[PDB]
């Protein structure tokens, strides 16, 4: 049918992940989303990650490239004690606490979305947060948000095949921008510097540059 | 629609022809509830009415200050009024404002809740009623032709005076001077003097 | 998952779960807030 | 049932209708499932956002008085103290003891009104008096000698109104007095002085610097 | 077959049989799939045009009656009659009246051609961006043709502002003196001779513009863009 997380191999996991839901290619070797509630929840938390890490990594890499420029911008491992350092008269609990409560609005009407998918779009919210399904079969709510605040431009209203090119497109950029960022996490573990220093270190000298070569990785050379 | 254009009237507001400038303009909808709707009608009409008074006595006692007419009475300025010596002290002008506007608003809150029912005094005498907010105290008649008119210039006359009154209390409580004096500095240039160069209102520049 | 969770859902995965987070609750409110003889406020 | 509601996707309990004033149908906890208890649940709310009411106007009003020198009255927390040092001052427990006697006449006929809400009406109770404690039906909104104005008494739904009211303001200035006793539990200065000192710099100025709130211990 | 953006190429759906003028049938994107999503982008671009065609005018003026003076800083050394904050706030009270009003036309046409003063004057019927009547005094033959003529040079012109801006920060001075340094030095003077990447290796053009620069008091962080991905 459609092209598989390991060609041929017809072992791919009962028709819970057929060929319907975007960035399907039967990868679930360990069943973590075999029931379908549980399916459910793991493509709004797929999305979610997804959109979430392009945004990080999005902007990492342009803190970084700005870094390397000589502005006034920190590395992403260091812009915390950087910012505190700026900003003194900032309380770290204080800016935690805020986080938390303004990010708990969203996530909870996010929350309230994934219960029922047409119950945010009503109240003080307008008809545009109902939400336009997608996944599971449903019309209503999930992880795409129509509307023209979420999407202001509209290009997934009208040209069905432009919006399952453009939701192809933001699964697989997700997904990379997740593969990302643990590459991030695990050059600055094992090097100590930025993701666009170990870029251009890696440009510049190709060889015993590698990961072989941070002695962190293989732990003797 | 008559406040803003390419906008709907909040339905409330259309069938009510009888408002005295009913331009549409109830965007957080306040008065949906018909009782409410009279009750800030007649806030309306008092607010406009006290506001009125309240805006031109301060801008002639202050065009009084600028010239000089009056004695040390009218030699102060409006928020330091309270300087002078008068007839009587504090308190007892206090207490007998007190009772004296108790009376008269109590006889017109007892015409709020049933109109026309006091109109009638103990000496017998008794005067016409129409409307509500409206009692008809007109002794030289300018009230029997177009009355809508009427009403109008003088709902948009009150809420002129409300914006005055407002923009009063905020221009001294940011600016020193009589108003007069405020509304001569900033003539002055014009394009410095204004509420954006005062440290005090956008906050965000001054610190 | 469904066998899994109900797998997890069993007494014995529960009550040891169960018992593991309380004694590790106590063990780090210890740790923060150790030699707590009377409860003074 | 299409009322607003605690949370927009959460349907409200099947105990919380929406005929009591201030039903949002928050009850995470269901402790009104029992009918009974939710009415004494209700009486409860009622007077502790009463009580909370004259509390936090009697603290806000007077210290902002003497924010503005006016009157000049001291902190709410240390006011029972300031009084107690006067030269004719009432001894604490003499005063406490009067108090909880009138309080404990005038509530066992509340409570006695929570039960039957026609109870105290009944005749030859008072000295002729008893006619003012008919009731609305509704225990908690007593009427007749209270309520002199007769506000709300009009078209039924004016008083469902101020019902609403009456049970948001509660609402709120009980959860300002939990303010009020936390604030001061954790910084020695009035609600008024904790507001002033947080819009003099919000990001320093909170529940994370007072060292009260989240432990020294953690951190 | 017509006029292409790409000849040999077709057009895509929601540019079949245009009736926007200047239709060549481009949006790679798809951003015009949307049916008032493509008239909010068609009223943003006439505005565009118009308004870059306005400042790439006055840049051009300004250089040739004064070529001392560099238009990218001339709004904090021009020397300006009256003060500015009160010069800003009547631009903003005027320009929100005058900004409403065409978003409100684009809106629902048929609801402001009135004049609020006098009753008698009023615009007529018209399609929805193009008002007329005392706004188009004098009209050089038919519409069409002139409305294409109008779309392609903001066009050209909302291209030739951002080669305006680009130049003042490259070279730091005018796209007249830009053009003047081009000329007498073609090879050398491109960017592609003074900007080239390669692995191992990035040559960067210095920027000009200091990064702040003080205006009656306060500092304005007024840079060059953003570096770092400059070429
Ligand atoms: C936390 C992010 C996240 C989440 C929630 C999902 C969720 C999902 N993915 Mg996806 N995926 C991700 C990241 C994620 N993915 C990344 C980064 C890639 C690129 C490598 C992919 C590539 C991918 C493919 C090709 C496919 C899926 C598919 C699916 C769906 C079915 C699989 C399933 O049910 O298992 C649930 C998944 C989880 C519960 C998350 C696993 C986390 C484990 C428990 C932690 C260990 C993994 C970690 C990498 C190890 C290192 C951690 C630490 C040591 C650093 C499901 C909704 C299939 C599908 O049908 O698409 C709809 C499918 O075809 N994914
Ligand atoms: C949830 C995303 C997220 C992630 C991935 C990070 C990651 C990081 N933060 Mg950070 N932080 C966050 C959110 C996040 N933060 C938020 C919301 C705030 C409040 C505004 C802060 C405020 C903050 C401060 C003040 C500091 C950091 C610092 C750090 C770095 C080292 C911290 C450490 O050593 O312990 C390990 C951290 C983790 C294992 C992250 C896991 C926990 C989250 C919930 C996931 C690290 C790379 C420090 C720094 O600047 O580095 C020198 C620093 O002191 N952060
Ligand atoms: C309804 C508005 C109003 C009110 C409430 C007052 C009130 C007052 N005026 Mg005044 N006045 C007004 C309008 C008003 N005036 C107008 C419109 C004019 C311009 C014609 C004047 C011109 C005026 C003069 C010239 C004087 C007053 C003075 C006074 C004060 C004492 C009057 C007195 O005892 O006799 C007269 C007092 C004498 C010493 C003589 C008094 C508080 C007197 C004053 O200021 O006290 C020193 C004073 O001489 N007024
Ligand atoms: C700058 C502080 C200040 C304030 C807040 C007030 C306030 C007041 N003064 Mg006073 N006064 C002041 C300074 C001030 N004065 C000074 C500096 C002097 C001279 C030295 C005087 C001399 C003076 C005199 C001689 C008299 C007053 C009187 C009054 C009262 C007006 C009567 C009324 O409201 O009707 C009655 C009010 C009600 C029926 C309802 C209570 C009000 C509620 C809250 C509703 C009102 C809405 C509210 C005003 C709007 C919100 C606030 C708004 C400004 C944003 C009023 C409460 C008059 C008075 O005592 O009453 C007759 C009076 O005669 N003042
Ligand atoms: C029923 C008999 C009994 C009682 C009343 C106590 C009481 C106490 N023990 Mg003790 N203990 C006991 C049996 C008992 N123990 C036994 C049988 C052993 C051998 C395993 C120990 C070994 C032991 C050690 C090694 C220590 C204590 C300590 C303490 C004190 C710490 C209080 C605290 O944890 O802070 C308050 C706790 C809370 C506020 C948490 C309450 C809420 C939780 C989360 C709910 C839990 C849900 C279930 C406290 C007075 C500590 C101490 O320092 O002594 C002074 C300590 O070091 N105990
Ligand atoms: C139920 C709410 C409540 C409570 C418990 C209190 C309690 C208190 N108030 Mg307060 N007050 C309240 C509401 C409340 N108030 C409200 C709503 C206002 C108006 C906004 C005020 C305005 C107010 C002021 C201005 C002052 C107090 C003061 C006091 C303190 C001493 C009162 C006293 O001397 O004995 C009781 C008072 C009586 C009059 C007893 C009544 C018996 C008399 C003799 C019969 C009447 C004739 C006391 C702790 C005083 C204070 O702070 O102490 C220094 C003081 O200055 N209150
Ligand atoms: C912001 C200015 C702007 C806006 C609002 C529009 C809007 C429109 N253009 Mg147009 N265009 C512009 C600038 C603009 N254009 C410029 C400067 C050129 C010269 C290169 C062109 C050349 C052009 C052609 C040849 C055609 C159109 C057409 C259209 C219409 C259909 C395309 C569409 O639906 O997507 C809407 C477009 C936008 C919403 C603009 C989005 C801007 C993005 C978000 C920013 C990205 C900038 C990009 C990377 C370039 C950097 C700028 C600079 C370095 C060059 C539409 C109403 C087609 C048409 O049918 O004519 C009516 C068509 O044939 N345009
Ligand atoms: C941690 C393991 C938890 C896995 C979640 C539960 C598995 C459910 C599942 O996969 O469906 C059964 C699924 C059969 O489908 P069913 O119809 O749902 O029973 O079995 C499989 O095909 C895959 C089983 C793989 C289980 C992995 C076990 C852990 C591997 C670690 C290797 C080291
Ligand atoms: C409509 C609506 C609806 C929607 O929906 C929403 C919204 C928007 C909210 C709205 C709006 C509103 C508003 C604007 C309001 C305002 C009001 C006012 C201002 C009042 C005043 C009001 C005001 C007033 C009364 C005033 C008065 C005054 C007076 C008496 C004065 C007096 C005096 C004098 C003479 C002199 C001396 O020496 C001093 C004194 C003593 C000082
Ligand atoms: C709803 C629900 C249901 C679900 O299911 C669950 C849950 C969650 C549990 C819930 C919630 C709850 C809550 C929130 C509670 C709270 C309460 C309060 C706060 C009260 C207070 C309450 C409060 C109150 C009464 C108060 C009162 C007060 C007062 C009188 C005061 C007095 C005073 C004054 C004037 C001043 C002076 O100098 C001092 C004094 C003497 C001190
Ligand atoms: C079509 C499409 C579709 C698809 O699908 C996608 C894509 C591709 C994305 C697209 C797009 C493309 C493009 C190219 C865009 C662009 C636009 C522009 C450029 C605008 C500008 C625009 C521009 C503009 C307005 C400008 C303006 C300017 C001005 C006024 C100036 C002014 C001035 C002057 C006079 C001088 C003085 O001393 C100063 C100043 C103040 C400086």
């Amino acid at each position: 049918v459609r092209e598989l997380w390991f060609p041929g191999n017809k072992e791919v996991v009962p028709d819970y992940l057929d060929g319907s839901l975007v960035g399907d290619h039967g990868f679930d070797p360990l069943g973590l989303g075999s029931s379908p509630e549980q399916l459910s929840w793991n493509v709004h938390a797929e999305i979610f990650h997804g959109r979430l890490a392009m945004t990080g990594v999005a902007g990492i890499l342009l803190t970084s490239l700005l870094h390397k420029g000589g502005a006034d911008v920190p590395e992403w491992f260091e812009a915390g004690r950087v910012y505190l350092d700026r900003n003194p008269n900032v309380d770290f609990g204080a800016l935690l606490f805020s986080t938390i409560v303004m990010s708990g609005f969203v996530e909870f009407k996010r929350l309230n979305d994934i219960r029922n998918p047409g119950s945010q779009g009503s109240g003080i919210l307008p008809e545009d947060f109902k939400g336009v399904g997608g996944p599971q079969g449903r019309t209503v709510g999930g992880p795409y948000v129509g509307g023209r605040y979420f999407d202001p431009m509209g290009l997934c209203r009208g040209s069905p095949e432009q919006t399952l090119k453009y939701k192809w497109n933001e699964i697989r950029n997700g997904r990379l921008a997740m593969m990302a960022f643990l590459g991030f996490a695990a050059q600055y573990a094992a090097t100590g510097k930025g993701p666009i220093d170990n870029l251009v270190d890696h440009v510049a000298d190709p060889f015993h540059t590698t990961f072989v070569h941070n002695g962190v990785s293989v732990p003797f050379i | 629609a008559g406040w803003d254009l390419s906008a709907e009237v909040p339905a409330h507001l259309a069938g009510r022809k009888d408002l005295a400038g009913n331009y549409g303009f109830d965007p957080l909808n306040l008065g949906k509830n018909p009782e409410a709707l009279k009750w800030y009608q007649q806030a309306e009409l008092q607010n406009g009415r006290w506001a009125m008074l309240g805006v031109a006595g301060i801008l002639v006692q202050e065009l009084l200050h600028s010239t000089g007419l009056g004695g040390k009475a009218a030699d102060v300025y409006w928020f330091d009024a309270g300087n002078n010596t008068f007839w009587a002290p504090k308190e007892t002008l206090i207490a007998i404002s007190f009772l004296m506007f108790n009376w008269a608003e109590l006889n017109r809150m007892q015409d709020y809740i049933k109109p026309g029912s006091n109109v009638t005094d103990p000496f017998g005498n008794k005067i016409k009623y129409v409307e509500l907010g409206y009692p008809g105290f007109d002794p030289l008649s300018f009230s029997k032709n177009n009355f809508d008119e009427w009403k109008l210039k003088e709902i948009k006359n009150a809420r002129l005076a409300m914006l005055a009154f407002l923009g009063i209390v905020a221009q001294h409580n940011a600016q020193p001077g009589s108003p007069l004096e405020q509304l001569g500095a900033h003539l002055a240039n014009p394009w410095k003097n204004h509420f954006i160069n005062n440290g005090v209102s956008p906050f965000l520049t001054d610190n | 998952m469904k066998d899994f969770t109900t797998y997890l859902s069993t007494a014995p995965v529960l009550t040891l779960l169960s018992v593991t987070v309380v004694a590790g609750l106590l063990i780090e409110i210890n740790r923060f807030f150790p030699d707590a003889l009377i409860a003074a406020f | 049932a299409t009322r607003p509601l605690w949370q927009p996707g959460v349907e409200a309990p099947k105990h919380l209708d929406g005929t009591m004033p201030g039903d949002f149908g928050f009850d995470p906890l269901n402790l009104g499932v029992n009918k009974e208890a939710l009415n004494w649940y209700r009486n409860a709310e009622l007077q502790n956002g009463r009580w909370a009411m004259l509390g936090v106007a009697g603290i806000v009003i007077p210290a902002e008085l003497t924010r503005v020198g006016v009157l000049n009255v001291p902190e709410w927390a240390e006011a029972g103290k300031v009084y107690a040092e006067s030269e004719n001052a009432i001894p604490f427990a003499s005063l406490l003891m009067v108090q909880l006697f009138l309080f404990n006449f005038v509530e066992i006929k509340r409570w006695e009104d929570i039960k039957k809400p026609g109870s105290q009406a009944e005749p030859g109770s008072f000295l002729g008096f008893e006619s003012g404690f008919k009731g609305t039906g509704i225990s908690g909104y007593p009427g007749g000698a209270f309520n002199p104005f007769g506000l709300g008494n009009s078209s039924k739904e004016a008083m469902d109104d101020l019902k609403w009211r009456e049970i948001r303001n509660g609402r709120l200035a009980m959860v300002a007095f939990l303010g009020f006793l936390s604030q001061h539990a954790a910084t020695g200065k009035g609600p008024l002085d904790n507001l002033a000192d947080h819009l003099a710099d919000p990001w320093g100025a909170n529940f994370c610097s007072n060292g009260v709130s989240i432990p020294s211990a953690l951190g | 077959a017509r006029a292409n953006w790409l000849p040999g190429s077709d057009f895509p759906a929601h540019l079949e049989n245009c009736k926007l003028p200047g239709c060549y049938g481009f949006d790679p994107l798809g951003l015009g799939a949307n049916e008032e999503r493509l008239a909010w982008f068609a009223e943003s671009e006439r505005v565009h045009c118009r308004w870059a065609m306005l400042g790439v005018a006055g840049i051009l003026v300004q250089e040739i009656v004064k070529p001392d003076v560099f238009w990218y800083t001339s709004g904090a050394t021009v020397e300006l009659p009256f003060d500015i904050t009160g010069l800003l706030a009547f631009e903003l009270f005027v320009m929100h009246w005058v900004e409403s009003r065409r978003g409100y036309d684009i809106k629902k046409p048929g609801s402001m051609d009135q004049d609020p003063i006098f009753s008698n004057f009023k615009l007529p019927a018209h399609e929805p961006g193009y008002p007329g009547g005392i706004f188009a005094p004098f009209v050089p033959g038919s519409l069409e043709e002139l409305k294409v003529k109008e779309i392609k040079n903001g066009r050209l012109a909302m291209l030739a502002f951002i080669g305006f801006t680009m130049a003042a920060q490259v070279t730091g001075k005018n796209p007249l003196a830009a053009l003047r340094e081009h000329l007498d030095n073609p090879l050398g003077t491109t960017i592609f001779s003074k900007a080239v990447v390669v692995p191992g290796q990035a040559v960067v053009p210095p920027c000009a513009i200091p990064d702040t620069i003080e205006f009656q008091g306060i500092t304005i962080p007024a840079g060059c863009f953003l570096h770092s991905l400059w070429p």
